[PDB]
RNA sequence: AGAUGGUAAGGGCCCACGGUGGAUGCCUCGGCACCCGAGCCGAUGAAGGACGUGGCUACCUGCGAUAAGCCAGGGGG
RNA sequence: CGUGAGGGAAAGGUGAAAAGAACCCCGGGAGGGGAGUGAAAUAGAGCCUGAAACCGUGGGCUUACAAGCAGUCACGGCCCC
RNA sequence: GCUGGGGCUAGGAGUGAAAAGCUAACCGAGCCCGGAGAUAGCUGGUUCUCCCCGAAAUGACUUUAGGGUCAGCCUCAGGCG
RNA sequence: GUGGAGCCUGGGAGUGAGGGCGCGAGCGAUAACGUCCGCGUCCGAGCGCGGGAACAACCGAGACCGCCAGCUAAGGCCCCC
RNA sequence: GGAUGACCCCAGGCGGUAGGGGAGCGUUCCCGAUGCCGAUGAAGGCCGACCCGCGAGGGCGGCUGGAGGUAAGGGAAGUGCGAAUGCCGGCAUGAGUAACGAUAAAGAGGGUGAGAAUCCCUCUCGCCGUAAGCCCAAGGGUUCCUACGCAAUGGUCGUCAG
């Protein structure tokens, strides 16, 4: 019996081309160029999935640092303080506190200054 | 010469950017003061045969 | 310039013609072959 | 450059362009009105105006002058006897050019009429 | 209500007619007629016919009024191409495409 | 002094609908393989053809100046 | 195609049935628009299905101080459910 | 001397006032078909997915050195422990 | 010392152009991103991740997947960052 | 752990080229099939932000389509393409670009026609004239003449034409 391509390859290509919607020029219209683009895309996602965690901690730290210096001390001093104090609220929530609930953030700063 | 050649196929975008100047300008037309038909200025009216007040031509 | 094809009915008939083919063992084989292939022309057609 | 140069070339060599104006002259003096392309038309005016002006001189010398371009004795007789008198009091400008509104199909050339004034 | 005309297999290259069609899209039937009449292009003759046929259809089949018709939509699609041999130097042979257009004109009524 | 919006000649992404093109599925008057049957024709001019042949007939098919056919037996309705 | 021996293609599908679109309208014709046929006419003969590259028309978002393997991650604006 | 028509000589053969020139637009050995799917230790190419492991570019010999045979190094199965 | 240790018998291989760096030599000129051996290492195959401006093999470190959580490594903490 | 493949718990491994091994997906065909799904719509096509699967895939839904498709479990292979200056075809880019084939040359008026720089007629102009005129022979094979045509052929046009 003979088993020609038939329906199979077209279906495989549509898969890829659907994934490449939005891409520029032939990158969304040509199977070959789409496929190459998705390789790149796949690694970027993985890598940036990783870097998103870094990227946000960076933002938090910058933001905490700004709110610290308002009370006359820097980020390094603040964090060491909180360590001596036994306060384990992470920078995600610290940064939130710094903006949304400044009275509470002031308190944490005090504890920090005192713990040393 | 040594037979220059396109190094890369021109993108749909770039070929259409080239053509951004290719639109036709519509014909400039004015009413013939005699038969009110539309025709280009400074031409003998091709519908009634009048120009500068007088009949010049057999239409 | 003078090209390679210079038509000549006599030349054509005497060289590739039916009678020429029959004359020789190889030529008869040419005819046999073209008949087995089912050629519509065993021999170059030419007008006189 | 072309700085202050007079006279179209009309994509003809020297003797062709000459023949061109002469032949148009014959046609114009003959039928009173011809149709041509706009450039040939503007260029015809002066060439013919001069011929009419000489026929207004009427003398032998002038007839023999005109004959050099027009070549046809009868047509020149028409020029002197019928055409030129119309212009006895007219001071130049014996020809007019008016542009037609439609272009030639086969090449899009703009056309104009050249006629003798009244 | 709309009225349409199509000229299929017109032996002109689409890129060229489209230029002309672009001139009359969205124009009044009257302005379109004037435009086409003094558009120095081969294409103008073909567009004009499709325009005029659609106008006919409008008035005659679709109960629309001539004095209210306008070019609501128009477009040129590519038809099948006629491939022809163009002999070049050194024994080489090229292929000219003598191209083909499908011209559409759709009229609507500019009400009021 | 400062600040921020509407421009699209044209381009890009997405959606709808067309054009072009002829993949895919289905289809089969054709192929392929094996097996069985069968197996020479020709001077009584073969094989293979040329040219003809129809009321109107390009080609194919059939036929041979008795030319899409003549005679007789058989089949069939 | 080749002087020749010889080389050697491409090219299938309307519909159950031609019922293969009378007649009118624009057009020189081609083509189309109505009428009509059909279960179906984007089955209309350039005819089953009708993918893709490719070309176009309409709409949404976007773009004329900006640096690129064209993506990816985040956030905000606008449009839709 | 040039030229028309009619002829003859060809593939390791012809013909050549000799250039390995010419023998139907590529001649240090014409073209077609066949042997034939020659041979190619060379270059290219080799098509769904997931999971475990995971090298070598060294030694010996080799008309061998950009190829091989054996060993080394990887893997799987049974067995020993 | 219980390890993707080790041994034995079999099945399947691939490899038999390496390269940088460190240390020990020879050749070279106490030259070469030079060449040739020895021990090790990485790249090869970790052109995956951090550092080194950028950069296979230098420093840090062996990436099963996910998280808008925490601690460190080299290197850093004036602004780009 | 419990009965042994149910699931659960504790722990450890899980970068990877040449390459070894394991488990799967899908395509064509055969048994299953005198069956079953199917015009209340087969296959194929186009969507899908839905479901299942690590994945290859499998469902389900809407549109298209108009007559086929075939389960559980097995069997057999022309069984999966992105590259081979691959093969066949289709369509792009260069691009409205080079070119439109001797620089002997054109102009006007009249006519025909839906349409004319290009067809017919007239006048003017220019080119060959040991030819670019005429007559034979090769070779070509109806190209000759006339009517009726302009889709293609004609390097543009065409009402004209080999
Ligand atoms: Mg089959
Ligand atoms: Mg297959
Ligand atoms: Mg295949
Ligand atoms: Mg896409
Ligand atoms: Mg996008
Ligand atoms: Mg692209
Ligand atoms: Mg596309
Ligand atoms: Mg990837
Ligand atoms: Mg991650
Ligand atoms: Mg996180
Ligand atoms: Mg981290
Ligand atoms: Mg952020
Ligand atoms: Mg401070
Ligand atoms: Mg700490
Ligand atoms: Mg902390
Ligand atoms: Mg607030
Ligand atoms: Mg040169
Ligand atoms: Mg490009
Ligand atoms: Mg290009
Ligand atoms: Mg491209
Ligand atoms: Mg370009
Ligand atoms: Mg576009
Ligand atoms: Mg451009
Ligand atoms: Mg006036
Ligand atoms: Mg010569
Ligand atoms: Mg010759
Ligand atoms: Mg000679
Ligand atoms: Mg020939
Ligand atoms: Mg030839
Ligand atoms: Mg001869
Ligand atoms: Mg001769
Ligand atoms: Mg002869
Ligand atoms: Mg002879
Ligand atoms: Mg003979
Ligand atoms: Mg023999
Ligand atoms: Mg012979
Ligand atoms: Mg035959
Ligand atoms: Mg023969
Ligand atoms: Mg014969
Ligand atoms: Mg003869
Ligand atoms: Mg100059
Ligand atoms: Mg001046
Ligand atoms: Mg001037
Ligand atoms: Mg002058
Ligand atoms: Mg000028
Ligand atoms: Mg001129
Ligand atoms: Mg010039
Ligand atoms: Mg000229
Ligand atoms: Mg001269
Ligand atoms: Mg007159
Ligand atoms: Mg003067
Ligand atoms: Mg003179
Ligand atoms: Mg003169
Ligand atoms: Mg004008
Ligand atoms: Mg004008
Ligand atoms: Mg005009
Ligand atoms: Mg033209
Ligand atoms: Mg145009
Ligand atoms: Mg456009
Ligand atoms: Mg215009
Ligand atoms: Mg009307
Ligand atoms: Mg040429
Ligand atoms: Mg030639
Ligand atoms: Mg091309
Ligand atoms: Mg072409
Ligand atoms: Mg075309
Ligand atoms: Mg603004
Ligand atoms: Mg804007
Ligand atoms: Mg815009
Ligand atoms: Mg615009
Ligand atoms: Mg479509
Ligand atoms: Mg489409
Ligand atoms: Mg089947
Ligand atoms: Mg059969
Ligand atoms: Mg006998
Ligand atoms: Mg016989
Ligand atoms: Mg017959
Ligand atoms: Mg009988
Ligand atoms: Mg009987
Ligand atoms: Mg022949
Ligand atoms: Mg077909
Ligand atoms: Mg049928
Ligand atoms: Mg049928
Ligand atoms: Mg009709
Ligand atoms: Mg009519
Ligand atoms: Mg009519
Ligand atoms: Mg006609
Ligand atoms: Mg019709
Ligand atoms: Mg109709
Ligand atoms: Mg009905
Ligand atoms: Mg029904
Ligand atoms: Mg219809
Ligand atoms: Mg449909
Ligand atoms: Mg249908
Ligand atoms: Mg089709
Ligand atoms: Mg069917
Ligand atoms: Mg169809
Ligand atoms: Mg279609
Ligand atoms: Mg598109
Ligand atoms: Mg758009
Ligand atoms: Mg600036
Ligand atoms: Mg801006
Ligand atoms: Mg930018
Ligand atoms: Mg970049
Ligand atoms: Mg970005
Ligand atoms: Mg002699
Ligand atoms: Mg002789
Ligand atoms: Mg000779
Ligand atoms: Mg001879
Ligand atoms: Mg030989
Ligand atoms: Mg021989
Ligand atoms: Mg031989
Ligand atoms: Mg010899
Ligand atoms: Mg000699
Ligand atoms: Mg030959
Ligand atoms: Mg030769
Ligand atoms: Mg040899
Ligand atoms: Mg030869
Ligand atoms: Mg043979
Ligand atoms: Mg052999
Ligand atoms: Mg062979
Ligand atoms: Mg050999
Ligand atoms: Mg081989
Ligand atoms: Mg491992
Ligand atoms: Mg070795
Ligand atoms: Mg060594
Ligand atoms: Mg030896
Ligand atoms: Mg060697
Ligand atoms: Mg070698
Ligand atoms: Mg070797
Ligand atoms: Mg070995
Ligand atoms: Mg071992
Ligand atoms: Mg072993
Ligand atoms: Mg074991
Ligand atoms: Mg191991
Ligand atoms: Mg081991
Ligand atoms: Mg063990
Ligand atoms: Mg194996
Ligand atoms: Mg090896
Ligand atoms: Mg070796
Ligand atoms: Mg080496
Ligand atoms: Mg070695
Ligand atoms: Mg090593
Ligand atoms: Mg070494
Ligand atoms: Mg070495
Ligand atoms: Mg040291
Ligand atoms: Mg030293
Ligand atoms: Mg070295
Ligand atoms: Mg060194
Ligand atoms: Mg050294
Ligand atoms: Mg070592
Ligand atoms: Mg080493
Ligand atoms: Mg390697
Ligand atoms: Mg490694
Ligand atoms: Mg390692
Ligand atoms: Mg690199
Ligand atoms: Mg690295
Ligand atoms: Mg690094
Ligand atoms: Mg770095
Ligand atoms: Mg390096
Ligand atoms: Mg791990
Ligand atoms: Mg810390
Ligand atoms: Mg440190
Ligand atoms: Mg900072
Ligand atoms: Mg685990
Ligand atoms: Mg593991
Ligand atoms: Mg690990
Ligand atoms: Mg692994
Ligand atoms: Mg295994
Ligand atoms: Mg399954
Ligand atoms: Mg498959
Ligand atoms: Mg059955
Ligand atoms: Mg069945
Ligand atoms: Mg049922
Ligand atoms: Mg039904
Ligand atoms: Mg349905
Ligand atoms: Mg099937
Ligand atoms: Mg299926
Ligand atoms: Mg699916
Ligand atoms: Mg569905
Ligand atoms: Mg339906
Ligand atoms: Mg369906
Ligand atoms: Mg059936
Ligand atoms: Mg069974
Ligand atoms: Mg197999
Ligand atoms: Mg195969
Ligand atoms: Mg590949
Ligand atoms: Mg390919
Ligand atoms: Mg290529
Ligand atoms: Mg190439
Ligand atoms: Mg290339
Ligand atoms: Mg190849
Ligand atoms: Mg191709
Ligand atoms: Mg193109
Ligand atoms: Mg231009
Ligand atoms: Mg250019
Ligand atoms: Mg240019
Ligand atoms: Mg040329
Ligand atoms: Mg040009
Ligand atoms: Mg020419
Ligand atoms: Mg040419
Ligand atoms: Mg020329
Ligand atoms: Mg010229
Ligand atoms: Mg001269
Ligand atoms: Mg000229
Ligand atoms: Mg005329
Ligand atoms: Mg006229
Ligand atoms: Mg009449
Ligand atoms: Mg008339
Ligand atoms: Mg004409
Ligand atoms: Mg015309
Ligand atoms: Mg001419
Ligand atoms: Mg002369
Ligand atoms: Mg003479
Ligand atoms: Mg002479
Ligand atoms: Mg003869
Ligand atoms: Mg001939
Ligand atoms: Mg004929
Ligand atoms: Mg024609
Ligand atoms: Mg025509
Ligand atoms: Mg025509
Ligand atoms: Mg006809
Ligand atoms: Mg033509
Ligand atoms: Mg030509
Ligand atoms: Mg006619
Ligand atoms: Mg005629
Ligand atoms: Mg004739
Ligand atoms: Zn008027």
């Amino acid at each position: 019996p003979r088993a020609k391509t038939g329906v199979v390859r077209r279906r495989k290509h549509k898969k890829i081309l659907k994934l490449a919607k939005g891409y520029w020029g032939l990158r969304s219209k040509s199977f070959r160029k789409a496929r190459e683009t998705l390789f790149a895309a796949g690694n970027y996602a993985y890598a940036h999935r990783k870097r998103r965690k870094r990227d946000f901690r960076r933002l938090w730290i910058v933001r905490i640092n700004a709110a610290c210096r308002q009370h006359g001390l820097n980020y390094s001093t603040f964090i060491h303080g909180l360590k001596k104090a036994g306060i384990e609220v992470d920078r995600k929530n610290l940064a939130d506190l710094a903006v949304r609930e400044p009275q509470v953030f002031a308190e944490l700063v005090e504890r920090a200054k005192a713990a040393q | 010469a040594k037979h220059p050649v396109p190094k890369k196929k021109t993108s749909k975008a770039r070929r259409d950017a080239r053509r951004s100047h290719h639109a036709l300008t519509p014909p400039t037309l004015v009413p013939c003061p005699e038969c009110k038909a539309m025709k280009p200025p400074h031409t003998v009216c091709p519908e009634c045969g009048y120009y500068a007040g007088r009949k010049v031509l057999e239409v | 310039m003078k090209r390679t094809w210079q038509p000549n009915r006599r030349k054509r008939a005497k060289t590739h013609g039916f009678r020429a083919r029959m004359r020789t063992p190889g030529g008869r084989k040419v005819l046999k072959r073209r008949r087995q292939k089912g050629r519509w022309r065993l021999t170059p057609a030419v007008r006189k | 450059m072309r700085h202050l140069k007079s006279g179209r070339k009309l994509n003809r060599h020297s003797s062709h362009r000459l023949a061109l104006y002469r032949n148009q002259a014959k046609s114009l003096l003959t039928h009173g009105r011809i149709t041509t392309t706009v450039p040939k038309a503007k260029e015809l005016r002066g060439f013919v105006d001069h011929l009419i002006h000489l026929a207004k001189r009427g003398d032998l010398h002038a007839r023999r002058l005109v004959l050099r371009d027009l070549q046809d004795v009868k047509l020149v007789r028409k020029l002197f006897d019928e055409i030129a008198p119309r212009y006895r009091d007219r001071q130049g400008g014996y020809t007019r050019v008016l542009k037609l509104a439609e272009r030639r199909r086969g090449d899009g050339a703009p056309l104009a009429l050249v006629e003798l004034v009244e | 209500m709309e009225a349409k005309a199509i000229a299929r297999y017109v032996r002109i290259s689409p890129r060229k007619v489209r230029l002309v069609v672009d001139l009359i899209r969205g124009k009044s039937l009257e302005e379109a007629r004037n435009i086409l009449r003094y558009t120095n292009k081969r294409g103008a003759y073909f567009v004009a016919k499709v325009l005029e046929s659609a106008a006919a259809n409008a008035v005659n089949n679709h109960d629309m009024l001539e004095d209210r018709l306008y070019v609501k939509a128009a477009y040129v699609d590519e038809g099948p191409a006629l491939k022809r041999v163009l002999p070049r130097a050194r024994g080489r042979a090229d292929i000219i495409k003598k191209r083909t257009s499908h011209i559409t004109v759709i009229l609507g009524e500019k009400h009021g």
